[PDB]
């Protein structure tokens, strides 16, 4: 019962480990990047003229 | 005992984990996006007041069109609107009363539904004769519905309080597979942009990335401290945000496999309930329990602005597909939009 | 009309010993505020009667002296607007008890509509505005003038009798029959004896009998209505609790039978 | 992660002494209110205890009052609880728990057979 | 041309809809939904039967729509959910009354239910909400004290030194030991309502008349008295 | 006659005025527009701007001995109740920006609410005991010595209000007040030559023109830019703003 249950959580946390990590400031860069390039296309940060709802 | 050494594994390779992300995590993104200016004030305002509700709304989406969105509430109706207009465009009455969710299909052709009857609704709004009926009563849960995502017109994705989620083949009404691996209420659900991957937010303070083929948890995260209630996609499709009882909205990354960013204030108690991402993920929005909800920079983690106005706990919020405006959802039966 | 004359110099004791007790009993309702007592008596409502009672009790000397245009404009100015703004309040309070007591489930449309368009705040306004209406069109053109205000005035008790008089047995903190039947009662006679009173009488010193008969109804619907509520909630302040409304109300709506 | 951790159990003699402690970590301490929970053999998850976030508020079971007593250090992150005058049918593993929310008086699926916000608990025995 | 035409039957579509909304909003501020709560061995499923026994009516939910005296009445029991209900139990957020049903004679899972009501009780959304309290099981608890096995003090320490309250109903043929423990048991679950109520919300304890119509009339009354306060509170009045 | 039918239409034109202000100020009530500028203060001026449009009325027609007596009492009464709310709010810009903090922190707290409505009241009752009192022994003397109350009152607001700092990150607070004052005073210096000069049939017209002139400069000066931003643009009503 709670041995199988074990045994199924150790498998999914070795499944989890053993996988690559970028960087976590790769990954800002990233994010950064991508909100900077999309900056003129939103309408709720850039407001829209009222002519274009 | 073998469980002592399952258990002393299982620590073992949690520390392994840690060390893995202590050693990836180079920089923070507060320390990196410290030289970009800031948002100025964000300030929307209530163009449209959707109402004629009974009971607490608890869900909400929009439409792909950006347009017409659909509503749930606790008194057991369907109500979907032309947001454009204020006119209601069907109202269907459900069979149990008691519903926690509401989705509308990618073409707009279904909408889906559930709630304590464990049981996922799914009404086509398109047909024939153009009465909404129920076309597939979809059951097999244990639990309570918490959350449903339409991947198409044939495929849907549930979270339950069953601790597992689970895929729809909405055709033959059976299960395609099975996402076990949550030991809580399992409250919120996200799907990628590509829809290949989708992640869900359980009441045991973990998020878990799923893979929608394979059916297995490839991450999971754990950096809350309370249930999590809510849980929504970059635009990206590389890192997420999260909602929980602890009054914290929390960025996780997907490629880096940890929290980038906290959004707390010491003046911020109550819990949070639903979050959604602005178009191009510079904004974080976030309901609070405080009839409040709150507008963060998703890059410096500062209040850009506040959405006041409904009179009872915000529960659903949702921004369009394409980025016009935002909605929300409350408990006094009151839907409205701003932008 | 001199000012140092017995029935002159009576009038202005008993309306200042009125000023007073309306005085004390608006710092006792100030003092002892968020308590069931008072929200149940009429809350903001309460207040309202009893600052215009107080300004009332004030232009009291005014009646009194040489005749003046000034004097004769606020004696149906002031003292009728005094009067039927307090009894359309007590009505009103009585119609919300009797509405929210009973009648509830038996007319709910009803109900619903009059607690979405703001009921109580509307029939008080509609009733101000009609009196200040025939007020003016009365002084457009002594018996006659005054006939209209008390036929209007009766008529507002009539309707608070007829809408308490199903609450008999109502608790007795929202019951208000003995009040209604006594004010009923006095104004009734008071102005009976008033009006045969304008026709066969010598001219002089009237007057002082109508002021007479104004502060005395004064006192009626000021002390019948408060003195009760202050005797309860100074002398029983065991009686003034949130949990006492709570059992008394509960035992009065499952009796045994 | 939200992680407790207990210690203090073993073999205690009637009439016996005990004291348990719940080392507290991935959350803030003094924002929840916390509990003790005991599971006797063939029987369901009970509560024993619990203590507000300052610790002024305390309450016990009927069967353990005068005999048990809680606290709580925010400085340590840890709770404790002293157990006196131990009797066999207090044999029971005792899982530290905690509320699920912060800031809130009452206490939800605190003895639930599955809950993420509880320890691996302490196997206390009790036998001469 | 096309636009007008689309706009027009769009507004007659929400006329239509508005219609069928207030139609139903007019029945549903009507019906009083009540939700039922306590444990296994409760009682909750006899109060069910009897109430749809006495006046016709009617998965995850166990549903029942029924009419006593033209008054519409919801009575809906949540079974089927898993053990967690820190989730699911703020959907009835809004429901007219709570009725908590307690089995008086099982001394050993009595402080369950009284965990059970100080949770629900103190909810930061059940905080509004009255709760009808069915002390079930009287005659296996006047048994119970009769036969003397088990006693009260044995898991209440508190009990040695309780009294008779002065305001006690002496039901015919009752032994001074059973109405002590009645009225022990139903002041320990007033304690809690007592403590924190502060008149948001009233509690109504109950002993049930053995298998009686009365219970279906205690609780229209409760549920009479709870609208009646409500209407009170909504004018401002209490 | 002609003058009263044009000093009719102007009575209406002000007193619509008044009645859309004063809606405004009641529905956008919480919003911090009127809580900085007043709040239930504002209001109460408001009504006593139209209750002086309203007591313009009585001076024309047939000159009964008890209008003509209450002319001015019921003139200034009002007049003086909105004056005060204004000298008030004047006051606190000024206790604000040319006091030190010390005094400040005591004086600004003091000066807003119970202590407000008391300020208010008292000079409400002094203006009664002057109107009696010269309504008593007075059967330029007579409108004069009613007039300076208001005129002290007009003159502390604009003396305490027409000088201050306007950062460019908020907003100004004092110019309202001061070109309300500066209407205020210029009307009625034209007002006394114009008493003096008209024939004496229009003596009453040039009255009640000044008193509507009055209340429109100071709606116009002080109320109508604030309901300007109030009604069609809210998006400067930030509390960060205001205070």
């Amino acid at each position: 019962a709670s041995i199988a249950q074990a045994r199924k959580l150790v498998e999914q946390l070795k499944m989890e480990a053993n996988i690559d990590r970028i960087k976590v400031s790769k990954a800002a860069a990233d994010l950064m990047a991508y909100c900077e390039a999309h900056a003129k296309e939103d309408p709720l940060l850039t407001p829209v003229p009222a002519s274009e709802n | 005992s073998e469980l002592d050494q399952l258990r002393q594994e299982a620590e073992q390779l949690k520390n392994q984990i840690r060390d893995a992300r202590k050693a990836c995590a180079d920089a923070t993104l507060s320390q990196i996006t410290n030289n970009i200016d800031p948002v100025g004030r964000i300030q929307m305002r209530t163009r449209r007041t959707l109402r004629g509700h009974l009971a607490k709304i608890y869900a909400m989406h929009w439409g792909t069109d950006s347009r017409l969105l659909v509503s749930a509430s606790q008194d057991g109706k369907l109500i979907i609107w032309d947001s454009y207009t204020t006119n209601k465009v069907h109202a269907i009455p459900l069979r149990s009363s008691w519903v926690m969710t509401c989705a509308y299909a990618p073409s707009g052709n279904y909408v889906a539904c559930g709630g304590l009857d464990n049981i996922c609704s799914i009404y086509n709004l398109k047909t024939r004769e153009g009465n909404v009926r129920v076309s597939r009563e979809l059951a097999g849960h244990t639990g309570y519905l918490s959350c449903c995502r339409f991947l198409d017109d044939n495929q849907i994705v549930t979270s339950s309080g069953d601790t597992t989620c689970a895929l729809w083949d909405i055709e033959t009404g059976q299960q395609t597979t099975t996402f076990t691996g949550h030991t809580g209420d399992v409250m919120s659900l996200s799907l990628a942009p590509d829809t290949r991957l989708f992640v869900s937010g359980a009441c045991d303070a973990s998020a878990k990335l799923w893979d929608v083929r394979e059916g297995m948890c490839r991450q999971t995260f754990t950096g809350h401290e309370s249930d999590i209630n809510a849980i929504c996609f970059f635009p990206n499709g590389n890192a997420f945000a999260t909602g929980s009882d602890d009054a914290t909205c929390r960025l996780f990354d997907l490629r880096a496999d940890q929290e980038l960013m906290t959004y707390s204030h010491d003046n911020i108690i109550c819990g949070i309930t639903s979050v959604s991402f602005s178009k191009s993920g510079r904004l974080l929005l976030a309901g609070y329990d405080d009839f409040n909800c709150n507008v963060w920079d998703a890059l410096k983690a500062d209040r850009a602005g506040v959405l006041a106005g409904h009179d009872n706990r915000v529960s659903c919020l949702g921004v369009t597909d394409d980025g016009m405006a935002v909605a929300t959802g409350s408990w006094d039966s009151f839907l409205k939009i701003w932008n | 009309l001199e000012w140092h004359e017995a029935p002159t110099i009576a009038v202005a004791l008993l309306a200042a010993l009125g000023f007073l007790s309306t005085l004390a009993i608006l710092v006792i309702f100030w003092r002892h505020f968020q308590t069931p007592i008072v929200r149940s008596a009429g809350g903001p409502m309460c207040f309202l009667m009893l600052t215009l009672l107080l300004v009332a009790y004030m232009v009291v000397p005014v009646y009194v002296g040489p005749p003046k245009v000034s004097t004769c404009l606020c004696r149906q100015a002031l003292f009728p607007l005094c009067f039927t703004i307090c009894i359309s309040c007590i009505a009103v309070r009585s119609f919300q008890i009797v509405c929210a007591f009973k009648m509830a489930s038996r007319f709910p449309r009803a109900y619903s509509y009059w607690v979405r368009y703001q009921g109580p705040y509307v029939s008080m306004a509609f009733i101000t505005v009609l009196k200040m209406v025939i007020v003016v069109i009365g002084m457009l053109a002594y018996r006659n003038s005054l006939l209209f205000n008390t036929s209007l005035d009766l008529l507002l008790s009539v309707v608070g009798f007829s809408f308490a008089y199903m609450g008999k047995e109502l608790p007795t903190n929202y019951n208000e029959a003995k009040f209604i039947t006594l004010s009923m009662t006095f104004y009734f006679t008071s102005s009976v004896s008033l009006c045969t009173f304008m026709s066969a009488y010598s001219g002089v010193l009237v007057t002082i009998v109508d002021l007479l008969v104004t502060v005395l109804n004064l006192l009626a619907i000021s002390l019948g209505y408060f003195g009760p509520k202050c005797y309860m909630i100074l002398f029983y302040p065991e009686r003034n609790t949130p949990a006492y409304f709570n059992s008394m109300i509960q035992g009065y709506t499952m009796r045994r039978d | 992660q939200v992680q407790l951790q207990e210690s203090g159990g073993g073999l205690v003699q009637p009439g016996g002494s005990l004291r348990l402690s719940c080392a507290a970590s991935g959350f803030t301490f003094s924002n929840y209110k916390m509990n003790w929970v005991r599971q006797a053999p063939g029987k369901g998850l009970e509560w024993v205890s619990d203590i507000s976030q300052s610790g002024a508020s305390i309450s016990y079971t009927g069967s353990v009052k005068g005999r048990f007593t809680i606290s709580r250090d925010n400085a340590k992150n840890t709770l404790y609880l002293q157990m006196n005058s131990l009797k066999p049918e207090d044999t029971a593993v005792y899982y530290c728990a905690r509320c699920p929310a912060p800031f809130t008086r009452d206490c939800f699926d605190v003895t639930s057979t599955t809950y993420a916000y509880r320890g691996q608990g302490t196997q206390v025995t009790v036998s001469s | 041309e096309d636009q007008r035409n689309e706009e027009k039957a769009q507004r007659e579509a929400n006329k239509k809809i508005e219609k069928q909304l207030q139609k139903d909003k007019q029945v549903y501020r009507a019906t009083h939904r009540l939700l039922l709560l306590g444990a296994d061995n409760s009682g909750k499923s006899t109060i069910v039967k009897q109430m749809r026994i006495l006046h016709g009516g009617s998965s995850g939910i166990f549903e029942t729509k029924f009419q006593v005296d033209k008054v519409n009445f919801h009575m809906f029991d949540v079974g089927g959910q898993r053990d967690e209900r820190r989730k699911w139990i703020q959907c009835f957020n809004d429901v007219t009354a709570i009725i908590f049903v307690v089995d008086s004679s099982d001394y050993n899972r009595l402080q369950e239910a009284l965990n059970d009501f100080k949770s629900i009780w103190n909810n930061r959304w059940l905080r509004t909400i009255s709760v009808i309290l069915f002390l079930n099981k009287q005659d296996l608890l006047a048994e119970k004290v009769l036969a003397g096995k088990s006693k009260i003090e044995d898991y209440f320490p508190e009990f040695a030194r309780y009294t008779t309250p002065e305001d006690a109903t002496p039901e015919p043929g009752e032994d001074p030991r059973v109405t002590r423990a009645k009225y022990f048991i139903r002041d320990e679950f007033l304690r809690i309502s007592t403590a924190s109520g502060d008149g948001r919300h009233y509690c109504y304890p109950h002993f049930t008349c053995a298998v009686d119509t009365q219970n279906v009339k205690f609780v229209f009354d409760a549920v009479t008295d709870i609208i009646i306060k409500e209407n009170l509170k909504d004018c401002g009045l209490f």
